[PDB]
């Protein structure tokens, strides 16, 4: 529903991964770990230019 | 003098926040302006704090010194510190 | 049918069992406790 | 103060001439103007049966004949109805129902037509009169009326759905063909041709 | 009545697949654009026009060019020999054909003068398999395995070269 | 239902069904399908026979031209009026680029009531002379959108003491905002239109009655068939 | 339809519409006056829709202010034809014939394209610029660039009909090219030629 | 709130009279002048509180996304009613509900 | 503050092309067209929002 | 894609008022109707108006791919017949409380 800020509707994850996640929390969870592959993929270039510019 | 008037009304709960005195405003005011303004302020125990004003086609010039005023009236401080915090600091001594 | 603009204004259901209102190894669902009813 | 700019005097002696009416509105010159909805039409002739028994036309799209059954038997119609006394009588099918609630509804045969009405203001109808170029008010439209379906039972919404239900789901215009031969075939063979008479008036024209 | 178990679900969710498929929207919006786009883009812009002031006893004369209907055809394969034959996909493969099929478009000509036409070939266009104008539609289960097409293969692309 | 007999046998069947107003029992009889409330009143729908030869036209301000807007034009024309439902509108235009509406009203309130009571009574075959004079108010500026079809919109007047209702066919719609007279054209504009205008009242003569039975022949021919 | 000037900067805070076909930016009051709506409070009643909110009234008072220098169509068609970049020294019946021209025709297409028809681009104009007032106010936030309901998708329909498109246009190019260099020799040609 | 000129429809704006020592709202297109009422020519709120309950309309019961209570209504008594925050959306705006009941579809709040 | 601009305007006078400059005066509302051949000024009232194309189209109307 | 004109059809025959007839004075609670993107008209009983487009295209006489959304907060009611829309399928729950 809308207005609602519980930690259910918000991205937590009261399940482990033995008991296995609803839904909801299964595309919280993809979203995620989509901002970590995005993080690493991203910031890569900029590490190697920094570490360019260093070594010359 | 012209019949145009500005009084503006200040939040009292703030003003009282960063300890200021409407009596300092009014001679920040007074240096700023010189005698080019005419001012007056409503005491302490007024209801509402307000402070007037009174100018010595002229309302688009008071609109432009009321905005004027809003911008860059410095109260007190160091300008260019926007906010401060108390921090504690663990010294070994 | 509904896109993804229609889904803003609309109320699902998660599983047809969501419709009616301590075990260790099943997995826990929403309370959804905020309203006092759903429709 | 804006004075008149008109201050001349001239004055035209015009004339209208004006015929007596039927009828006269009584209490309120006050007339609702009403949108006509695609399913209703208004057929101000008189009621003749055999010419419309005569003019009946059928045509292989099954929607656009539908959709004319449908506005000839909701048509506004009215005819001579002889009284039994040896008079003869304007007789009409079509009423207009009130409610308890005040809300009026328009009634042709069976089915009934819901209004919404709503206030208009500054709205009047006038009169044209083109051979002298002026016009002449009439009255105030005070509250313009649309004419609602009063449900989905009934059968000219029912008529109306499936006819702009089945209307969008015939769609093909390209047509199917044979080809037996290359397609390319006439376009060599006008080229060799306009090739040959080429060279027979470059040769006409080197001996001219 | 009685509840809906997951089971029911499933059952609902085998009827979807069964009636569409997994490759439904790329053959519905080919069939789309063959039926009705390219006679619209035809008739977008369905006449030329050439105008010519002859003064050489004035005469206005205008000449312009009506395009009318779009006319298809199943594809068709050309030899050097000159003869032509329907075309599959699997010779098409194989030989490394383009599958595509010519396109007919109705030009008339008309001479307007004031003093003060058939089936033309434009082109081919590439043909999207097993959709409505694919030789491969109608064909059933066995002819399928006698043009040695996998039953299996879905369609929903092009063979160019 | 696709036999013409069983269309003509349809309109004939909704022909017979028609209750009569006066019958209150069969009227409270009829039942709204949706809202299930029983019918009050009845009115019969008949079509307008001394209206069809003229030519009307649904005439409306848009934006500030409205006249409850314009206080003081209101208040001078009095605050429903009868200088308001007399006035008159004469179209008048100098090129294809340039349009306008002339207005005019009566200002005395008896004059515009006795000529509103004269014109509203008309159904003898006499007519007093009111030589009514009408006075320029305001000037707009006009649009006009055309009906492709006849009975596009049509005005529902009532008649109580009969039970019918009388329609009226709309050719077009008139839509009016107000003009600012620009100052380099006052001069032309003060010879254009006209200070006053009077009216007078007069029996129309038996050649233009002719012509307008003669148009009315269309829809009454009973009545209205020359001889 | 930008919103120039910053908060407390810039003095007054106009709105000025880019035209399609017009060189500068244009104050939302003179293209409504040129849409043939004069009065301002015809123009008030067209954006705003609650008369007690007198923040957005407040804040289109600049425009109004700017505007006030045009009060007639005709010379606010003219302001709108010197600017569309078109060939110099067009005269000023043809200056506002052609901002007629692109006024009624690719401003808002989507709308209409038919003449005396400019209520609803009058009604539209003012509801882009409600919408614009109301994100300013800090009354709504921002429009989600990637929501996805905002998105569509183009499957091999669309593709092949914009490729189409393009390629008939060229081949009617061609064609025209053609019969031009034809219509010199004066011949009754076979029209099975012209088409590539 | 600001009037318009009832002749052309125009902006009224202030204006002072030197001899008569008077407000006037005058048009700038004619010679129309009107007494002004009030003498409050301009009004600028640095914090203003608009626009948070504002945002109300008469069918918001009607939306089966919104939450639903039980708290008891100040005018009827009834015992269902819909709730949400402010509609403003400013970085300093509140977290207070405000609730609306499903018969008199008023606006009031919980303190 | 009189601006004085080079302009790519046409002289109906001279004909010769590229020879004409705008100087426009906000201070008095005045707009001056120079041509750098035939010596001809032209003058026409401006406004705030005025721009050296208003001025051009003012000199084409008064041309003609 | 779907032809936007039945669409229209359906509106104007159950009271939708066009633009040139609406005043945003006395129209201080209507809702604004837009198809396709394009602000085509106004209602005053949207709710019936919703109801009935709804149950139309439950019912096939509408296509199954329109969209049909009523933004109550803004006063907005929105239809699409647009090319290019994703979708999905969902069970319907019976909502009408009367049944
Ligand atoms: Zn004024
Ligand atoms: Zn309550
Ligand atoms: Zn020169």
């Amino acid at each position: 529903t809308k207005d609602d800020f519980s930690p259910e509707s918000k991205g937590f994850v009261e399940n482990s991964y033995l008991r296995g996640l609803t839904p909801q929390e299964f595309f919280f969870h993809a979203m995620a770990g989509r901002e970590g592959l995005i993080d690493t993929a991203v910031k890569t270039a900029e590490t190697g230019y920094i570490q360019r510019r260093l070594v010359k | 003098q012209s019949p145009w008037l500005l009084r503006l009304e200040l939040d009292r709960a703030r003003m009282l926040d960063k300890q200021l005195t409407m009596n300092q405003v009014a001679d920040k005011i007074s240096e700023v302006f010189s005698d080019d303004l005419f001012v007056m302020w409503s005491e302490d125990n007024a209801d509402k704090l307000i402070i007037r004003c009174r100018v010595i086609e002229e309302d688009q010039m008071l609109k432009r010194i009321e905005a004027h005023m809003l911008d860059l009236i410095a109260l007190r401080g160091i300008p260019g510190i926007s906010k401060v915090y108390m921090v504690k600091h663990k010294v070994s001594v | 049918y509904v896109d993804g603009e229609e889904e803003e204004t609309i109320m699902i259901a998660m599983t047809p069992e969501d419709l009616q209102t301590n075990d260790t190894a099943k997995r826990i669902k929403p309370e959804m406790s905020t309203s006092s009813h759903h429709t | 103060h804006t004075k008149s700019v008109y201050d001349n005097g001239e004055t035209l002696d015009i004339s209208l001439p004006i015929h007596p009416k039927s009828h006269i509105p009584q209490g309120k010159q006050d007339r609702w103007v009403v949108k006509l909805p695609d399913f209703l039409d208004i057929n101000a002739e008189p009621f003749d049966p055999r010419p419309f028994e005569m003019n009946v036309k059928t045509h292989e799209d099954k929607n656009q004949e539908l959709l004319d059954k449908l506005i000839a038997v909701n048509t506004v119609r009215w005819r001579y109805a002889k009284s039994e006394t040896g008079g003869i009588f304007k007789e009409t099918n079509s009423q207009i129902i009130q409610w308890e609630d005040g809300t009026y509804s328009l009634r042709v045969g069976s089915e009934i037509f819901d209004m919404f009405t709503t206030n208009t203001d500054d709205n009047y109808l006038v009169s044209e009169h083109n051979e002298e170029g002026i016009l002449m008010t009439e009255s105030t439209l005070s509250k313009s009326v649309k004419l609602v379906p009063a449900s989905f039972q009934s059968t000219t919404h029912q008529k109306l759905a499936k006819a702009l239900s089945a209307k969008q789901k015939k769609e093909s215009y390209a047509r199917s063909v044979v080809t037996k031969e290359d397609p390319e075939e006439r376009q060599r063979r006008l080229e060799s041709q306009e090739n040959e008479r080429y060279r027979l008036e470059r040769r006409r024209k080197q001996a001219e | 009545d009685d509840t809906i178990t997951t089971e029911d679900c499933w059952t609902v969710i085998s009827a979807f697949f069964e009636e569409k498929g997994l490759v439904s929207q790329q053959l519905d919006s080919f069939d789309e654009f063959m039926e009705t786009s390219i006679q619209d883009l035809v008739w977008e812009e369905p006449r030329l026009i050439l105008d010519q002031p002859a003064q050489h006893d004035n005469i206005n004369k205008r000449y312009e060019i009506r395009f009318g209907k779009i006319y298809l055809s199943r594809p068709t394969m050309t030899e050097a020999d000159g003869t032509t034959h329907a075309m599959f996909p699997q010779e098409a493969r194989l030989r490394n054909l383009t599958y595509s099929s010519p396109v007919y478009l109705d030009m008339e000509k008309s001479m307007f003068t004031s003093i003060d036409g058939n089936k033309v070939h434009i082109g081919k266009v590439p043909i999207m398999l097993r959709s409505k104008f694919c030789s491969l539609r109608t064909l059933d289960e066995v002819d399928l395995y006698k043009m040695k097409e996998c039953p299996y293969d879905m369609g929903g692309y092009f063979v160019i070269n | 239902d696709t036999n013409p007999r069983s269309q003509l046998h349809s309109v004939e069947r909704t022909f017979d069904e028609v209750i009569d107003p006066r019958n209150k029992n069969r009227l409270q009889s009829l039942i709204h399908p949706r809202k299930k409330i029983k019918a009050v009143k009845a009115w019969h729908f008949f079509p307008d026979t001394s209206t069809f030869d003229q030519v009307f036209h649904s005439l409306k301000f848009v934006g500030s031209a409205s006249l409850s807007k314009d206080r003081p034009l209101n208040e001078q024309l009095g605050q429903v009026n009868a200088s308001i439902l007399t006035s008159l509108f004469k179209p008048i235009e100098i090129n294809p680029h340039n349009k306008w509406i002339s207005l005019y009203a009566v200002t005395d309130k008896l004059s515009a009531e006795s000529f509103r009571k004269s014109f509203n009574s008309i159904k003898d075959d006499n007519i007093v002379n009111r030589h009514v004079i009408y006075d320029h108010i305001k000037d707009f500026d006009q649009m006009f959108r055309g009906h492709k079809k006849l009975f596009e919109d049509f005005a529902i007047s009532f008649d109580d003491i009969s039970d019918r209702a009388f329609f009226v066919p709309i050719v077009g719609r008139l839509e009016l905002k107000k003009k600012r007279i620009v100052p380099g054209l006052v001069d032309m504009v003060n010879r254009t239109n006209y200070a006053h205008i009077r009216m007078d009242l007069r029996n129309p003569s038996t050649q233009e009655t002719a012509i307008r039975d003669s148009r009315r022949e269309q829809y009454d021919p009973v009545n209205y068939s020359s001889i | 339809i930008k919103l120039y000037g910053r908060e407390d900067k810039g003095t007054g805070r106009t709105i000025k519409a880019t035209l399609p076909y017009v060189k500068q930016d244009i104050p939302i009051v003179i293209v409504f006056r040129a849409l043939g709506v004069v009065p301002d409070g015809e123009i008030l009643q067209h954006i705003c829709y609650d008369e007690n909110d007198w923040q957005m009234l407040e804040m289109l008072k600049p425009c109004i202010e700017e505007g006030f220098v045009i009060q007639d169509k005709e010379v606010a068609l003219d302001f709108i034809g010197r600017r569309g970049s078109a060939a110099l020294g067009i005269r000023r019946e043809k200056r506002i014939q052609y901002a007629k021209d692109i006024l009624q025709k690719e401003l808002l297409p989507h709308i209409t394209q038919e003449e005396g028809f400019e209520t609803r681009k009058t009604f539209f104009l003012g509801y882009m610029v409600n919408r614009l007032l109301l994100c300013a106010l800090e009354r709504k936030d921002q429009d989600d660039r990637d929501h996805f309901g905002k998105k569509r998708l183009d499957l091999a329909g669309p593709l092949l009909a914009n490729l189409f498109r393009i390629l008939f246009r060229k081949l009617t190019r061609e064609i025209y090219r053609y019969m031009q260099r034809c219509i010199e020799t004066d011949r009754d040609f076979n029209l099975n030629l012209a088409v590539k | 709130s600001f009037r318009f000129c009832l002749e052309c429809n125009n902006m009224l704006y202030p204006k002072e009279d030197k001899e008569n020592q008077r407000l006037l709202y005058s048009c700038r297109n004619c010679d129309y002048t009107e007494l002004a009422e009030d003498p409050k020519v301009y009004r600028h709120e640095l914090i203003t509180n608009i626009g948070e309950t504002a945002g109300i309309v008469d069918d918001i019961g009607q939306d089966p996304t919104l939450p639903r209570s039980d708290k008891e209504c100040p005018e009827c008594h009834s015992r269902d009613c819909v709730f949400f925050q402010s509609q403003q959306r400013r970085k300093d705006t509140n977290m207070t509900l405000f609730y609306v009941c499903l018969n008199c579809k008023k606006t009031f709040r919980d303190e | 503050i009189k601006q004085k601009l080079e302009t790519q305007f046409t002289c109906l006078f001279c004909n010769h092309d590229n020879s004409v400059v705008c100087t426009l005066d906000k201070k008095n509302s005045i707009g001056l067209l120079e041509c750098k051949k035939c010596n001809l000024s032209f003058q026409a009232p401006i406004n705030s929002l005025s721009q050296p194309i208003d001025i051009y189209s003012d000199w084409i109307d008064a041309c003609e | 894609g779907s032809p936007s004109e039945p669409i229209i059809n359906f509106l104007e025959e159950w009271g939708m008022e066009p633009l040139e007839d609406y005043d945003p004075a006395q129209h201080t609670k209507s809702t604004r109707i837009f198809v396709n993107g394009v602000w085509t008209g106004i209602h005053r009983d949207p709710s019936m108006l919703v109801s009935t487009m709804r149950d139309l295209r439950r019912s096939g006489a509408i296509s199954p791919e329109v969209s049909i959304i009523r933004d109550i907060r803004e006063r907005e009611f929105k239809i699409f017949t647009d090319v290019g829309r994703v979708y999905r399928p969902l069970f319907i729950v019976e909502d009408d409380e009367s049944k």
